[PDB]
RNA sequence: GGUGAAAUGCGCAGAUACCGGGAGGAACGCCGAUGGCGAAGGCAGCCACCUGGUCCACCCGUGACGCUGAGGCGCGAAAGCGUGGGGAGCAAACCGGAUUAGAUACCCGGGUAGUCCACGCCCUAAACGAUGCGCGCUAGGUCUCUGGGUCUCCUGGGGGCCGAAGCU
């Protein structure tokens, strides 16, 4: 297995419940593809640089995988699939190459 | 890919004696072991041409090591052979 | 009967032929066709009429002979073909057949069947038409320069006088020709004409040219 | 001359892998959505090689900007 | 007849002719003049001058619609844009702010030969 | 709109300029380099998977296993060909406008093949460093990309410039 950063950006304007919904579905997708949840981060709503699908904000979503990379293509195919769900960036983890220090 | 746990277990299972890791033998071995993933992308990917030349290549330093065994130690060549399950 | 396929020649009986030209309403037939531009131009402007080209010497045709079996999007028709053949043994199966025939600016053996006349042949000639069908032939030495050729196969000087005395015509009569007309043109006229030595005649230096022209009436 | 300030002295020691920074990330964009030269981002040819691809996953992300207009003229 | 007020300006400079048009507070237009609104008709339509004339053209007529206050917006290089920017500022309108706004591409479609030898 | 000026052209069935929504194709601004990769042709949005080559340090393993390479096989820009798909922009041919002594051109308006994808074919080039591959030996200086180090410089691989000896 390979450890990833699955980034998602969903409508920010699902209400309590709603949303709670959507994460549902993810949680349940990623064990589905073999997604070990290391761990979540959720700054949750931002200002977008540009509007996505009209709407200029946008709720995120950070999750830290392992998983078999022979799905991670799926993985997202399946995380794509929302209606609410208007982003789905999986990335491989990568050491953080510092700077000017 | 092939992880150092796929690479050191054909090391050892060729290696001529503990701490072998260029015998002949091995190298042979590894070098199978590298071309069939390769002949496997290949058997899709027809077109990814670039890889072949890399392909060219293995089998010819291959073919190249084991033609050196046969010169020198004639058993140990049919040897890895039989084994490797080279040729065909 | 030899047609001409890309750059390789092949047979074509009078069946296949008559099976071809039932598709048209018009035949018509340029004798000593040349490098094959004539019919070329002529086919992309006259869809309904079918052009045979005759000529003995196949690789001139080749350019022509190419374009034409392309697809029709770069240049490929379907109301052209190409004959392989002199006059002294033209095809039976083209016999009796043409709605109308040219021969333009001939030369050699055939220059000379045209001019003297020979009546055998142009009786040949006037047998690839129906009764009636309209004929041209455009000639010009006009002379001197190009001679050599007077000293050689004899030949005409040859004015508008020439081709309108009576003698010329009665031979001429004797062939099947009716001479209806006859032009003389010049440089500038010519240019009309779309054709190997047409043009090279025509942007090269002074010359009197002749059109001749009328119907057959053998039959 | 572009002798102003070099983005990156003017600033502290950031994961230049990071594509989520958007407060640090934004620091290299011209007065558009437009990546800095090394010349104004004062970064290495590897730095400011993986600069780039960090600021294009943000521009994907939504959270940094590919253009913006220009003010005056 | 409507009385808008504050309102957007989109010069449309190009080095054949410039084009203004004046806009509501969310972008459809109210008024639009050009080189060719005016006299001119062929070379002299891109002119700077014409530029000058079709900017104050715009900005007057605009003012019956009640104009006073508008931001500019600039698109494309060409024959006197500036001079554009320019009657805008003095035809009597407050100009907010002047934006250059030009379209890009980010490398897209292969342009007529005209505009290609670059690279 | 377009040009040296123009015209063809488009527009009152409302074009151009402006705002919003949608569909589709092709390319991938800034970063970008004087840069990098590949055997060459050639290769630049981002993401994942599959995969080739290559450098450095340690000097640990094999122990001459090396070099080149007729023929072979494979790869091979563009255009072009075959079948099918796609087609936004561009545009041979072609259809017009203008310029001209003429204009089968250059300029302007259109526009088909093509340019895109797949599968197969073609195999060419100023396919260029106009410089075949490998190895050893013969001052330095300077800038640069990438690795190691005792990291104001030394050391290894690569890209440039200037230049010893020498060569021409
Ligand atoms: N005896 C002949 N019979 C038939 N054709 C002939 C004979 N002799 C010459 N020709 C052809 O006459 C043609 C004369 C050429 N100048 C081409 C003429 C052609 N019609 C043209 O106008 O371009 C050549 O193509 C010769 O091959
Ligand atoms: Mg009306
Ligand atoms: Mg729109
Ligand atoms: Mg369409
Ligand atoms: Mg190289
Ligand atoms: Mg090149
Ligand atoms: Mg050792
Ligand atoms: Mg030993
Ligand atoms: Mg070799
Ligand atoms: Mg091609
Ligand atoms: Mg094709
Ligand atoms: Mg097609
Ligand atoms: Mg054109
Ligand atoms: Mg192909
Ligand atoms: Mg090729
Ligand atoms: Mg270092
Ligand atoms: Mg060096
Ligand atoms: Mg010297």
């Amino acid at each position: 297995m390979r450890r990833y950063e699955v980034n998602i950006v969903l409508n920010p304007n699902l209400d309590q419940s709603q949303l709670a919904l959507e994460k549902e579905i993810i949680q349940r997708a990623l064990e589905n593809y073999g997604a070990r949840v290391e761990k979540v981060e959720e700054l949750g709503l931002r200002r977008l640089a540009y509007p996505i699908a009209k709407d200029p904000q946008g709720y995120f979503l950070w999750y830290q995988v392992e998983m078999p990379e022979d799905r991670v293509n799926d993985l997202a195919r399946e995380l794509r699939i929302r209606d609410n769900v208007r982003r789905v960036m999986v990335v491989k983890s990568q050491e953080p190459f510092l700077a000017n220090a | 890919p092939i992880t150092k746990e796929e690479k050191q277990k054909v090391i050892q299972e060729f290696a001529r004696f503990p701490g072998d890791t260029g015998s002949t033998e091995v190298q042979v071995a590894l070098l199978t072991l590298r071309i069939n993933r390769l002949s496997e992308h290949l058997k899709v990917h027809k077109k990814d041409h670039h890889s072949h030349r890399g392909l060219l290549m293995m089998v010819g330093q291959r073919r190249r090591l084991l033609r050196y065994l046969q010169r020198e130690d004639p058993e140990r060549y049919r040897a890895l052979i039989e084994k490797l399950g080279i040729r065909g | 009967m030899l047609i001409l396929k890309g750059t390789k020649t092949v047979d074509l009986s009078k069946d296949e032929l008559t099976e071809i030209i039932g598709q048209f309403d018009r035949v018509h037939i340029d004798l000593g066709t040349g490098d094959g531009r004539n019919i070329y131009k002529l086919a992309i402007n006259d869809q309904n009429t079918f052009y045979i080209g005759i000529d003995p010497v196949k690789e001139n045709l080749f350019d022509i002979s190419k374009k034409i079996i392309k697809k029709p999007s770069k240049g490929g028709l379907s109301n052209v073909v190409f004959v392989i053949a002199a006059a002294e043994s033209l095809p039976f199966e083209l016999k009796n057949i043409a709605d109308s025939i040219s021969i333009l600016f001939p030369w050699g053996t055939l220059l000379e069947y045209v001019i003297k006349p020979n009546r055998d042949i142009l009786s040949n000639v006037a047998d690839l038409a129906k009764k009636e069908a309209h004929f041209e032939f455009v000639t010009t030495y006009s002379d001197s320069y190009e001679e050599a050729e007077i000293k050689k196969r004899g030949l005409p000087l040859l004015s508008k006088a020439y081709f309108l005395s009576e003698q010329y015509k009665a031979e001429l009569s004797n062939s099947g020709f009716r001479i209806d007309d006859v032009k003389e043109l010049d440089n500038e006229y010519v240019k009309q004409f779309n054709s190997l030595w047409a043009k090279r005649l025509a942007f090269g230096r002074k010359r009197s040219f002749f059109r001749v022209s009328g119907h057959v009436s053998k039959h | 001359p572009s002798r102003k300030a070099k983005v990156k002295a003017t600033l502290g020691e950031f994961d230049l892998r990071d594509y989520r920074n958007v407060e640090v990330l934004k620091r290299f964009l011209s007065e558009t959505g437009k990546i800095l030269p090394r010349r104004r981002t004062g970064l290495s040819a590897k730095e400011q090689r993986i600069l780039a691809k960090t600021i294009k996953r943000a521009r994907i992300l939504g959270l940094l900007p590919f253009t913006e207009k220009l003010v005056r003229k | 007849k409507r009385q808008v007020a504050s309102g957007r300006a989109y010069i449309h400079a190009s080095y054949n002719n410039t084009i203004v048009t004046i806009t509501d507070p969310d972008g459809n237009p109210i008024t639009w003049s050009s080189g060719g609104v005016i006299g001119y008709k062929g070379s002299r339509k891109g002119t700077p001058y014409a530029a000058q004339l079709a900017a104050l053209d715009a900005a007057k007529k605009a003012m019956a619609y009640g104009m006073q206050s508008v931001d500019v917006i600039v698109r494309g290089t060409g024959a006197g844009r500036e001079q554009a920017i320019r009657a805008l500022q003095a035809s009597g309108l407050q100009v907010k702010s002047i934006v250059d706004d030009t379209p890009v591409p980010h490398n897209g479609c292969r342009p007529k030969k005209k505009f290609r030898k670059a690279s």
